[PDB]
């Protein structure tokens, strides 16, 4: 009902024009300086360009490209819903086909945010402060004039704006604060990607110490309902004391799992409850009174008709919001055990043990398509949480109408008992489905069944065999209540894990053809094989001992050849798989 | 370079399996010169045959898994389980008076295939002389385990 | 439209009271009997009747309880339909109640039929012959006159008493059959259960004897997709040559399954189109002209609309027939496969092996409520495939239709374009998603991955980070067509595999809350801890040795002691496990 | 009662446990008498008594897995493997001249426990003196696996 014109949206198709000018600008001096400096393997292996911040180092501080990931997912929901956005000043050749470059556009416009990060120079955080300060300029000073916004709601654009407002005050703090620590001399340090942190050392420091913490305490003991309430929080526990860093790929993908739950839940409120306030004002009682009198009955005082279809709208929506509520939760319970999941898994993958065995008794080899699943993991953790949130509202849409309609109603109210006739009419029948299902199971325990010595129990057989054949006709009615609770149990199942990768939905014997399980073993595959924390770790005491340091040497080597004797004797089984592998 | 459990040992022998793409058990120059490029270091071929004459105690120019495995054991360890080399002490001391000759040595090379030279086990005994005896004391086998 | 009387009808009533008149008396002859022969376990513990056919038998002949079961199924089919069926001289006592002890009416009727198999004499056989001819004599009476029925379908309860017609045929040709072998002395042998058949002693001398076929044979080779339907002879294979005897519980739930497929196909076909072949005749040309005007456009041609709406009518009743014709196909191919796969899980849980190691690492010990689900095992089978073929038609009928009136009548005749106005507008856009996973897998095994000596491969790297960053927004939206994949094929999965009791259909790490795969392994639990296949065979030995038998018993001692040695030498684990076990 | 793999020692294994619910690894007169009357049969105790006594070889009254073992191994075997009893001679004999003497036969039972009385090692040794030597034959051995 309102329409803004915009300043900076006429100097937004120009401040298209002066950006992508940045942009290009600072790429190319990027390629200066690599000539420049002799780098590593940082440059592109076809052109020469720098690459961006190196994904397979578990000790690389993960504040960048957590918030570039974070903005450039932003745009990807804002383009959805403006038809239009980009025809400014390229031809559209078949307009659909210019709704398609710009996935490739935002992640070059922003590319020179994190190549400022992998050289740690007085070049690198200058240029890349003021490009932060400037699409942080850019984009608060476009939302202080015009929030409303006639596109979609009265607010919108304002709160569908504000994940990528905050993440980009993120680069704000960052690339100036760590400006300043390079008056410590932090820029004459290189870019030695083994650089032997505490992290390395301690790590391996875990494994050999553990056998003094090996000794085990006693256990508590708790009374019921309240380990119930710490079970619960055992599954919470994501905490606890490790020397554990995550790779940089699935750090990036709970974060940008995150944004992607908080764009959903907006996207649902701020597109129904529009169509439904309106119908909740203009109710049009003459005109819904003939629409009430060509289908059905009026059944009293067309007066209170108001009160009446009134009173189901209150229903619709207080359901509508219950389950996004619901829904929304649940996914924030999932990515928290997510979480700690993750943890588990890569810790068990690192012994080769036995309890994602499955595929790892097969042989570590990065293979071609365990590379492409690699390639693009964090997309689809944030693609299969989007689908998540749209079908768990969807089914718990129509879970909680068939309760309020049905059970919350008449108990509150009274007026339709449409289901207390139907169970009001099988009042006796029921009762046999537990009263046989009960002397199954009571003359087991009493009858049958004969604890022993050694509480080893045997079966007085002969009046079992009778007793499983007069039931019989019997146990196929308690064989449909159970069929319908396999159908009931694994369809909340598919829903609630619907959006976790790390756990495969079909049967244990045909995991790998689900999918999602299966880009996500191939991951966890190829990140092991590359940067072991055991391995990069041993680099560090052959690099930093060399560049740091006859029969005195012999000495070394007689302490040399004793310690060699020193573990053999404490590790009696390695001797043969020392003399067949010497 | 302790008693360790099954898992302790079947990360090591993971983390082993990583360079040696051969499966024969063991680690040459080339084996070993192309890890470290992929961590983007590019050392001098004369360093890094010289890289490997640190771990490798043999003198054969290749790194067994034990070889492998005490390298790590060195420096990451505790300052001491004082008990668990007195735990050590009672297979290298048939007599249990805490002195080591080099006949109660080569019994444990029996025992573990008797891999070098006498000579090369009499320069062993030649460092663990700084008691003023020729004699290995309780704590001479201690003081290699520290350093 | 067409009403019979019934004299058998009016009989059919002192039919009721006639049989059951007959039942009651054989049931207490067996009373006297039982105290007439000083039986073993197969009298009942509570009050000393005889049990029917012992089921922890795997040598007893499986002809009786398959048969039995084979009717006493078709019964409870038919009393679903008739509302009424037994008011006939007791009270109703709120009618609903009296259609409850029904389900303990015909076992407690057919009983008397599967209780002459458990002495094997002449008393048994004669007395069990004559009611097998009986009620062969009544059914087949009823169906001679009054054929057609006015409940349901012009032909219905002639067909639908096929199966239990020709089962008690079988019961026909049985008793009066193993009754003509009593001539070659086969009631003076007895009920010893471990009686010493071919099949205990053979299936010992397979694991022995195994070590001289165990040397291996080559490989064949086969080209391509011939192998393919090979493959899936593979798993038709239910054959091989095996001395492998199935439990007696388990290989009447496949039969009864097999009846169960029977009667939903029939009740699905011949109650529906009944209510089609009316709609086709009785079109109203002039009524339908109204229900289309009142709704939506004529759209040429008032009587043409009687050679449109016709060319609807025939795909709906074609979908539907194919609809059960598949689903009906599929359920056919699993039982089959479920025929398999028991023999492998049975096996299996011999060894205590690594297949169902998933429970079999922990202790067999038959507890309370692993028998329960022992006790009606063969209700759970047949009662999950009647829900199976509701769900699978209800499924693929709405799963066809959406490929008939979309894509098989537009390239057939070409009226609607409801889809390739859809996909051809969108024929740029599913290039890209092609075009960026064809060059994520093509620079990846020509470019990235190194294959070295050994056939080892490593990677170029640098280049590859930039890669997995400029297709950060094109993986997203690759991230919705698997997405969409993920919900597909689970739901495929849950439905073909949905009338299967030997597969879980939850997670891996959740199996055990499935109700149906948890009474599938207390089943196959509890049967393995009370016949298994060597310990039967081991009492043979001593049993049938016994009965049919110093200094000279110490040679053979003497022989004894050396027989332990041979095995010893042979054998060299065992030596710690005979000292530590002496 | 010649060599078996894993699988093939696995089930006998299993079958064992069903009779011994103790886990102690024997099976008393108590624990064999219940599964005699679950498959129906009603024996004497005397005779079940005897019907330990064939199976039982060491005499202590109760019965091991590989007392279990050769039970099942002697009816149900085939007739013969002549090359396996042939390979089982190079531990019997460290002669190789075929003749296996009893202190050639308490050399094994020296690797295997040496469980019994040299008096009842003599009176296994009166029985293969069917040769009219008093020493084991080559065909000896063989006729006692035999029957
Ligand atoms: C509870 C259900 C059966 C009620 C039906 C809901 C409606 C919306 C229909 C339409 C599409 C259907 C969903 C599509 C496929 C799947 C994925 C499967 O892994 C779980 C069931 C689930 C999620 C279906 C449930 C039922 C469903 C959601
Ligand atoms: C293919 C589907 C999603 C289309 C929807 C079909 C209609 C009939 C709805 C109504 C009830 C729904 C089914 C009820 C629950 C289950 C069990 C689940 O383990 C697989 C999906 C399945 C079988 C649902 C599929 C969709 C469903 C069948
Ligand atoms: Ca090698
Ligand atoms: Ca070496
Ligand atoms: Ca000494
Ligand atoms: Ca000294
Ligand atoms: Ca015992
Ligand atoms: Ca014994
Ligand atoms: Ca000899
Ligand atoms: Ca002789």
């Amino acid at each position: 009902e309102v329409i803004p014109p915009c300043d900076p949206t006429a100097d937004e198709g120009l401040f298209h024009i002066c950006i992508a000018a940045i942009s290009l600008v600072v790429m190319l001096v990027l390629a200066i300086l690599a000539r420049r400096q002799k780098l590593s393997d940082n440059q592109r292996g076809l052109t020469g360009l720098l690459s961006p911040v190196n994904f397979l180092d578990h000790t690389q501080h993960k504040g960048l490209a957590v918030a570039v990931y974070g903005v450039l997912f932003c745009k990807l929901v804002g383009m959805v819903l403006s038809h239009h956005p980009l025809p400014f000043t390229k031809e559209v050749a078949n307009k659909e086909f210019w709704m398609i470059l710009a996935l490739l556009y935002y992640p070059t416009l922003y590319y020179p945010l994190l190549a400022c990060g992998t050289l740690h120079n007085k070049v690198g955080y200058v240029l890349g402060s003021l490009l932060s300060w400037t699409h942080f300029g850019i984009l608060v000073w476009q939302k202080v004039d015009c929030p409303k916004t006639p596109q979609i709601y009265k607010y919108y654009a304002l709160f569908g704006s504000l994940p990528q407002i905050a993440c980009l005050a993120f680069l704000s703090f960052q690339y100036p604060l760590l400006l300043f620590k390079g008056l410590q001399n932090t820029e004459t340090a290189n870019a030695s990607e083994d650089l032997s942190s505490s992290y390395y050392r301690d790590y391996v420091k875990k494994i050999l110490k553990k056998k003094k913490p090996t000794k085990i305490s006693s256990s508590t003991s708790k009374p019921k309902l309240f380990d119930r309430l710490r079970d619960a929080v055992k599954s919470y526990i994501y905490t606890p004391e490790d020397v554990f860093r995550f790779p940089l790929k699935l750090a990036i993908s709970v974060v940008v799992a995150f944004i992607a739950l908080y764009q959903m839940a907006l996207l649902l409120i701020s597109g129904v409850l529009p169509t439904l306030h309106i119908v909740r004002r203009g109710v049009d009682e003459n005109i819904a009174f003939l629409l009430a009198g060509f289908n059905i009955i009026l059944s009293n005082d067309r007066q209170e008709v108001v009160r009446i279809v009134v009173y189901y709208l209150w229903c619709v929506e207080i359901c509508y919001v219950s389950a996004v509520t619901l829904s929304c939760l649940v996914n924030l319970l999932m990515l928290m055990r997510s979480m700690v999941l993750h943890r588990s898994n890569l810790k068990g993958l690192y012994r080769g043990d036995s309890l994602n065995v499955f595929n790892c008794h097969r042989s570590i080899r990065p293979s071609r398509p365990a590379l492409v699943c690699w390639m693009g993991f964090t997309s689809y953790q944030a693609a299969f949480l989007c689908l998540g949130m749209a079908i768990q509202t969807l089914v718990f849409f129509i879970c909680i109408l068939f309760a309020v309609f049905l059970i919350i109603i008449p108990i509150l109210w009274g007026t339709n008992l449409m289901l207390f006739h139907i169970i009001g009419n099988l009042w006796p029948f029921w009762l046999t489905l537990v009263l046989a299902a009960l002397i199954q199971h009571v003359a087991s325990r009493f009858l049958f069944i004969r604890k022993d010595g050694g509480t080893r129990d045997l079966n007085n057989r002969g009046s079992l065999f009778l007793l499983s054949y007069i039931l019989f006709l019997v146990n196929v009615m308690i064989g449909v209540v159970l069929g319908i609770w396999r159908v009931v149990i694994t369809a909340l199942f598919n829903i609630v894990h619907l959006g976790r990768l790390d756990i495969s939905l079909l049967n244990r014997n045909v995991e790998a053809f689900d999918p999602g399980y299966r880009c996500y073993s191939h991951y966890l595959k190829i990140e092991v094989s590359q940067s072991h924390p055991v391995m990069k770790a041993f680099c560090g005491l052959l690099l930093q001992s060399s560049g740091q340091d006859n029969k005195v040497s012999n000495a070394k080597r007689a302490r040399a050849h004793w310690q060699l004797l020193y573990t053999l004797v404490n590790n009696p089984s390695l001797v043969g798989s020392r003399k067949h592998f010497q | 370079a302790d008693q360790l459990t099954e898992e302790q040992i079947a990360e090591f022998k993971e983390a082993f399996s990583l360079f040696d793409k051969d499966g024969d058990g063991t680690i040459t120059t080339k084996e070993l010169g192309t890890v470290m490029r992929s961590l983007g270091q590019n050392p001098t071929e004369a360093e890094l045959q010289d890289m490997i004459n640190e771990v490798d105690a043999d003198g054969n120019g290749t790194i067994d898994f034990p070889e492998f495995l005490t390298m790590m054991a060195r420096k990451m360890k505790d300052t001491d389980s004082e008990e668990e080399i007195r735990e050590a002490f009672r297979v290298f001391d048939k007599d249990g008076n805490g002195f080591i000759s080099a006949a109660e040595l080569r019994h444990v090379m029996t025992n573990l295939g008797e891999k070098l030279t006498d000579e090369e086990v009499d320069e062993m005994i030649r460092e663990a002389d700084i008691d003023g005896d020729g004699q290995v004391n309780y704590e001479e086998f201690v003081t290699m385990m520290t350093s």
